[PDB]
């Protein structure tokens, strides 16, 4: 049950170089690529997200993708750059310039049929197919338009497996790029329909949980970008460790979508705390699942005490009593039962795994899918609102090519799955 | 004499382990499969037969097939301890899960993996000269065990035809939950269940807890603990089987003793004798004891309350150092007491069992060790309050179709969901008609 | 560490002409670590977080200054007692493990320290444990209470566990009960190296591990602090063994009591020697030698032995006793 | 079987060093909240629940919160040899003091750093399953102490309810003082203690002077001595429920006897064997000896003298090798006497407590080592005469409004000074009618 990864743009190949430490990490594979562990438990999973090379070498299935090859410069100067496969890296000659409609229509046709050629050879070597994990920002220019053009032709070649993404959705303090809300827009627009489950992150909210939880006096992009390799390699854990209760993300999926348009999730993980107090609190399933389901500790900047949850999913890593588990969720559903949509008679799934990371008794990531999420649309299609109206930077869009009426579909079905969760929000029996 | 035992999915694979740990142990078989030589045995023994085959060379093979549509659990399995025991055929095992989704076991996948199922076990069945009925390990609120349970039960039922099923399954319970779509697996499992099984063993994970907290004293119990639980109750009806006593019963007795209509074969459990070592030492424990213990619900395997309803039939079985007169004066006792209750039209209410040996202990085990126990199964019109709440939940989520396009995507018609909420309406309605005490009879 | 010596530059970064800020370490002119606008000597902002970092550093001289000692705090001088003797002991990296700190390698979150964690390594070892194996091994494979945390009761407590593993050992059984005691006193008597009958905890630990008990070094100390009555560290042989023969009941001290006072009468002046004892003895009465397992010479000949004493020494009534206390821990 | 401490402003965080000093070494816990291997072994104890909490790991760490508007004496703990002792969360400290004024510490100021504080407590208290009381210490001479005291003690009562909450409060001598305007913040902090504290002991610094002077040979003492006084008698009241005793006094005892009217809760401290090395040598001291030191006025630990009033209620508190005959004894030789007086409507006039762990000594430390102490507090109308004084100081200063406009610029009403003055008055009164010798039958 193989895992094929596409990282894509800057952001997408930056959070994968560390996501591809931590797991080379995990499984003891040496920065050469050398196998160097210390249990069997370790190696019989190893094809999940490795292919193997003849002598000692492990290889990982992911595709590089760029418009301009300085990204791709940087992560092979990487620590761990060395192991991905040289045929692995797509690139052109010129940028993206943060335009949408240049990265999906002039440079992304010239070079899809490249990366559909290698997601292909990839995809037909495993033995079993899982879905695939795509990394990329909605704010950028080559990550928008050829992620989701690229998305979308392989779930027209796989309609029957798994599509899954990680996203990067701008901040609502600071702007990084002036056109931020057309790119954004035109992506969700796309991703609504094309992805089976999307888990978004805003940079505000890692920098909150770097400065209140962990008390970091001079962040960096290391630091949030390490966080989201924890989660996107934690969601995995079951799929490739033994465990008393089993889990598969097809099987997270079942338990989290209710009707298929609400697939749009919230992420956190649990054990979080500053140096000086580490020595001053041991690990237990009371602490983790409180600090769990404190709104400081989510990824997001929308807040679950003002909306509801329709379902959630943990999973716990570590030898643990299953009682606790259980009598734990049971307490919290029982005690915040307002919070917690009504017609359905148990929201919380769980799953148990042996294997906690290196160094630490116990982990458990969190899923959540709640209505909040219709905030940060909201405010990201007011934006577009303002811009839109005076034709603000328009010109270049339309010189590419574009259609005015492609902007005025997009917002309508951006605001369509707003009203959508607003819907069910204040949705009741009668 | 034999028995073939089917275990599907986690639940059951699980429970497999512990069960075939305590029939190792209890027959003497070492885990690479050969009994101790010794110096010499005096007489020829048979007892093991009905669990084991020897080959020429005097290793042991056991008749099981462990059936999961994902490998991690079977291949666990094939890695651990027991790895020699097992016939490696036996242990069978598909690529990708049925992901809580009953549909996808039933009609996609379980499809697949049926015919080798059925090949296995029509191999085993050849090697047999007095099977007498399968016993079926399962848990209803997963997909591949709802699914491929139903699949293959329907096949062997009309394959083999009149051998008698019994299941041991695990439905979910009453507050404690492990996943969103437990209602709607276990109402279309139960709607196949409902035609093609002899005795239903009920069991709930939130009783065990109870038990195992407040009778031994552990704070933080896991599965591996109520495994050990169920496999002393399968040991416990099997041992009729398989030792000397002084009344033996055979397993078509269950079902001619127990089941008075052939849908009313739903079935409750308890088990008397769950005390630490600590405890053992301060009291006696007389036949009279345990059969007043077996019959408060603080000693039920499912969570229920039998006061609610009225009792049908019981058949208890005593296996140790018991004497006849004790467990008559012990059944004439609980009669006397008013708060337990049968139906006018069944006056003769009891089956009993008496079996010589006293129950086995296990090194890692939490049980103390004594001289006797008491097991009982029992029929009572109580279990419709697991039905109809099981139901209710059902109704609350069907109203808004909530999930459906999982289960209509997968191959399955949205009628099927109808058919199979009206069948346990019935149900409700045979237990309604069954507990009534009469009619307006001149 | 001392001296610093990991915060300074790297022989791989002047090669390189690395520049600061994409690692952010503070060693190049003109850029420190500055929080709240200073060092973090002054106490301003996040000085406690980051003074908790394993790799932190502070720049003091072992040997001290003049105006260090002249200027002083109360506080300090109330609590300087308990500074002393805590300074003794302190955590320590090679450089190695120095670079991986500052480097920070191996981590599940950014403020992981790993190496800080005293379980770290039982955490290793117990790493990649899965449930079956743990609770389906092989199954051929696999105390009065006492409330206080005074030194007697942990005297008690070992002593009651030393009696039980001597019940459960029973090493040295003769022919005549009450072998097991005299063994145990002379292992602890050969020991002994002054000859006035005292032993102190290293001497304590060799006897009792040559005695046949296993034992560890903080048991011994425990044992001779709970059992010490004088302020020494000096561990009494009589009264250790006087606790490890314990309490004895009634019936078996009448019985005692009057085996001696028959004995009394039948000597002259009151006087009674082992000579009398072991012409006046009927070895042939005991169980042990009418079933056939033991022949009457061998213990009569035991009897003699145990006593560790001339032929014409008196015995009191206190060898007496103690000689029967001593056979009675074995019936 | 679990109490937490408070310590607030800079006597009480004092006061508070010299405390965890005594109880870390007490009970044998390192600085660094570790504990020796020879302490832990063959034996496993919980009398440290009481005043520390131990980690998974084995780390021991204090049950208290430090709470200043200053930094500096928290920031003396935050870099002294006690650093990892305490957690850094429950040492909080703010930006600026409350400057000798109560309306700036109660109004503008504490308002804002309450709310951490009781975050802290709450996220302690959710942490135990016996708590058994609050523990305060502060002074009510200065700004902070009495304005965060009273406002944390108000939030203190209305969030936990009944649970008891028992101060150690420094009040102003009656002749040394500090600062000018002690009487404001004295009266002004007593009418919020009268409503939200259930027992209040009374300290003066001029009887310890007085008593380190005359016991001790000291000429010099600082308040590191006096500090050491008090941590020896929070330990002898709290010995009762961390070590085993012929006769064991819980918190609520002290409450249920102590106290006759809910007003009336006042109460005196005393401690016998305060002596040197010298003289300890040279002294016999039997119980019969420091039972009738605990009563001589040259013992008290308040400049008040006992002989101008009439006692309620007396607790005795003897620890060490001492057996309850001799208390007995003691108690009847002083209820002979002549110059002590109880008030007729209480006849049986004591509590007595025996405890068998003796007094620890500390290595800079300057009482002598002592085989048995005892510990007394009772409630006297003697009290009332300290009270008296300070109403004159106050009515002094307040007849020209002396200082009044820093407390009307931080927000206070002038009609607050009148409101509390006739509060203390009737509480003057109070005494004066509970203290009647006798009433007519007519
Ligand atoms: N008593 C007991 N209950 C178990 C055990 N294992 C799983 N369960 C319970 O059974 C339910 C889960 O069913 P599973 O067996 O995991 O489902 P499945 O057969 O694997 O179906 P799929 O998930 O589609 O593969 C939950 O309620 C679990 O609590 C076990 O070993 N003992
Ligand atoms: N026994 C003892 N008394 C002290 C100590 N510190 C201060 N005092 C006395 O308490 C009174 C002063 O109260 P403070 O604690 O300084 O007032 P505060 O709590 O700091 O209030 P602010 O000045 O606003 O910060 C004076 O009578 C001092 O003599 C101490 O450490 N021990
Ligand atoms: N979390 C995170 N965000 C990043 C990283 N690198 C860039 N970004 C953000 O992504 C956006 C820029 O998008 P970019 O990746 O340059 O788009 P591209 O030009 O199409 O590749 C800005 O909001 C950046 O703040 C990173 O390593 N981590
Ligand atoms: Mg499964
Ligand atoms: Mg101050």
């Amino acid at each position: 049950r193989e895992i094929v990864c596409v990282q894509a743009g800057q952001c997408g190949n930056q959070i994968g170089s560390k996501f591809w430490e931590v797991i080379s990490d995990e499984h003891g594979v040496d920065p050469t690529g050398t196998y160097q562990g210390d249990s069997d438990l370790q190696l019989e999973r190893i094809n999940v997200y490795f292919d193997e090379a003849t002598g000692g070498r492990y290889v990982p299935r992911s595709v590089l993708i760029d418009l301009e090859p300085g990204t791709m410069d940087s992560v092979r100067a990487g620590p761990y750059g060395q192991i991905f496969r040289p045929d692995n890296f797509i690139f052109g000659q010129s940028g993206a310039g943060n335009n949408w409609a240049k990265g999906h229509y002039t440079e992304g046709a010239e070079l899809i049929d490249s990366v559909l050629d290698v997601c292909c050879k990839e995809a037909e070597s495993c033995d079993c197919l899982q879905g695939f994990q795509i990394c990329h920002s909605l704010g950028g220019g080559t990550g928008s338009g050829m992620g989701t053009l690229l998305i979308s032709k392989l779930r027209e070649q796989y309609p029957d497996r798994i599509m899954m993404t990680f996203s990067i959705i701008p901040s609502p303090k600071v702007s990084d790029t002036v056109v931020e809300p057309y790119n954004t827009t035109l992506s969700v627009h796309q991703l609504v329909e094309n992805s089976d489950e999307s888990m978004c992150i805003d940079n505000e909210a890692l920098y909150d949980i770097c400065f209140r939880t962990l008390k970091l006096t001079t962040p960096t992009f290391g630091d949030l970008n390490h966080l989201v390799s924890a989660v996107v390699s934690g969601v995995t854990c079951c799929l490739r460790f033994p465990g008393q209760l089993n889990s598969d993300l097809r099987k997270l999926a079942v338990n989290l979508v209710p009707f298929p348009r609400l697939h749009f999730f919230m992420m956190g993980f649990a054990p979080l705390t500053s140096r000086g107090s580490q020595q001053y609190r041991g690990l237990s399933v009371p602490e983790l699942t409180q600090q769990m389901f404190d709104a400081k500790n989510m990824m997001q900047a929308a807040d679950p005490r003002h909306g509801r949850y329709l379902t959630a999913s943990a999973l716990f890593r570590g030898r643990m009593s299953t009682k606790e588990v259980d009598e734990q969720m049971l307490n919290v559903q029982n005690k915040n039962s307002s919070y917690f949509i009504e017609w359905i008679p148990n929201n919380i799934k769980s799953s148990v795994c042996d294997i906690p990371p290196k160094g630490l008794k116990m982990a458990v990531t969190f899923i959540g899918n709640n209505t909040c999420i219709q905030e940060m649309f909201r405010r990201v299609g007011e934006q577009f609102t303002l811009m839109f109206r005076r034709k603000a930077f328009l010109h270049w869009y339309t010189g590419e090519g574009m259609d005015e009426m492609e902007f005025t579909e997009a917002e309508s079905n951006m605001n369509d799955l707003v009203s959508e969760y607003q819907q069910y929000q204040d949705a009741t029996i009668e | 004499r034999e028995a073939i035992c089917i275990h599907i999915g986690q639940a059951g694979c699980q429970v497999g382990n512990a069960c075939w740990e305590l029939f190792c142990l209890e027959h003497g078989i070492q885990p690479d499969g050969a009994m101790p030589s010794d110096k010499t045995i005096g007489v020829e023994d048979d007892a093991f037969n009905t669990f084991f085959s020897e080959t020429g060379a005097g290793k042991h093979v056991p008749r099981a097939v462990f059936l999961d549509l994902e490998p991690t659990v079977v291949d666990e399995v094939r890695t651990g301890t027991y790895r020699q025991l097992f016939h490696p055929e036996q242990l069978i095992s598909g690529k990708e899960d049925a992901a809580n989704n009953y549909a996808r076991g039933h009609y996609t996948i379980g499809k697949e993996i049926v015919d080798l199922c059925l090949d296995r076990i029509r191999k085993l069945a050849d090697n047999c000269t007095g099977l007498q009925g399968f016993l079926v390990y399962h848990a209803v609120g997963g997909g591949t065990g709802s699914g491929l349970g139903a699949l293959l039960l329907e096949r062997l039922s009309v394959d083999y035809g009149k051998k008698s099923k019994l299941g041991y399954t695990v439905y979910p319970s009453p507050q404690v939950s492990t996943a969103v779509v437990e209602p709607y697996n276990s109402v279309l499992s139960t709607h196949s269940l409902l035609e093609h099984t002899d005795v239903a063993a009920m069991l709930d994970n939130e009783a065990i807890y109870d038990l195992t907290r407040r009778n031994l004293d552990i704070e933080r119990p896991t599965y591996t603990n109520l495994n050990r639980l169920i496999g002393q109750v399968v040991s416990s009806l099997t041992a009729s089987l398989r030792f000397d006593g002084a009344l033996n019963v055979d397993l078509t007795e269950f079902q001619t003793n127990l089941v008075p209509y052939p849908r009313i074969h739903f079935v409750l459990t308890s088990y008397a004798p769950v005390i630490s070592a600590e405890k053992a030492y301060h009291e006696q424990l007389s036949v009279s004891e345990i059969s007043n213990a077996v019959f408060e619900p603080a000693s039920m395997m499912t969570k229920c309350d039998p006061r609610h309803g009225k009792y049908m039939a019981c058949c208890l079985m005593y296996r140790g150092d018991v004497v006849p007169k004790d467990v008559n004066a012990a059944v004439a006792t609980i009669k006397t007491k008013r708060t337990i209750q049968f139906v006018d039209w069944s006056p003769t209410g009891f089956k009993c069992g008496i079996n010589y040996q006293p129950p086995t202990v296990v090194p890692g085990g939490d049980l103390a060790k004594v001289q006797r126990a008491v097991c009982m199964i029992a029929n009572s019109t109580a279990i419709a309050e697991v039905f109809a709440r099981i139901d209710h939940k059902f109704d609350l989520m069907y109203s808004k179709r909530a999930f459906v396009h999982w289960y209509v995507g997968e191959g399955m018609e949205e009628g099927e969901f109808s058919e199979a909420r009206e069948d346990l309406a019935a149900l409700e309605k045979d237990y309604e008609e069954v507990g009534a005490e009469s009619a307006d009879m001149d | 560490m001392i001296g610093g010596q990991h915060k300074k530059e790297r022989i791989s970064e002047r090669l390189q002409n690395c520049q600061n800020q994409p690692k952010n370490r503070c060693y190049l002119p003109g850029t420190q670590l500055l929080t709240g606008g200073y060092s973090t000597k002054t106490l301003q902002g996040n000085w406690s977080e980051e003074r908790a970092d394993a790799g932190y550093y502070d720049g003091k001289a072992i040997v001290p200054t003049h105006l260090s000692k002249i200027w002083t705090t109360e506080y300090t001088v109330m609590t300087n007692h308990a500074m002393k003797r805590a300074q003794e002991q302190a955590p320590v990296f090679d450089q190695a493990t120095l670079v991986d700190i500052v480097d920070r390698n191996h981590r599940a979150y950014p403020t992981h320290q790993p190496h800080l964690d005293p379980q770290l390594p039982k955490l290793k070892e117990e790493a990649f444990k899965t449930t079956m194996r743990t609770s389906f091994n092989h199954p051929q494979e696999v105390v009065r209470p006492v409330i206080g945390n005074t030194p007697a009761a942990q005297a008690r407590a070992i002593i009651m566990r030393f009696r039980r593993q001597l019940l459960i050992s029973m090493e040295g059984q003769s022919a005549f009960p009450g072998n097991v005691l005299r063994q145990v006193r002379l292992a602890l008597e050969r020991n002994d190296v002054v000859g006035n009958g005292v032993l102190n905890v290293e001497e304590t630990f060799r006897g009792f591990t040559e005695a046949g008990v296993e034992t560890s070094i903080p048991e011994c100390v425990a044992l001779v602090r709970g059992l010490d009555m004088k302020g020494d560290n000096m561990l009494s042989i009589r009264k250790v063994m006087d606790e490890m023969r314990g309490e004895e009941r009634d019936r078996r001290y009448s019985i005692i009591e009057g085996v001696y006072e028959l004995l009394k009468k039948l000597c002259s002046n009151g006087v009674v020697r082992l000579h009398h004892l072991v012409d006046l003895i009927d070895v042939d009465s005991m169980e042990s030698v009418l079933n056939g397992t033991v022949s009457s010479a061998d213990a009569l000949r035991a009897f003699t032995t145990q006593w560790d004493l001339p032929l014409e020494a008196h015995i009191s009534f206190e060898t007496f006793h103690t000689f029967f206390r001593d056979s009675s821990f074995e019936l």
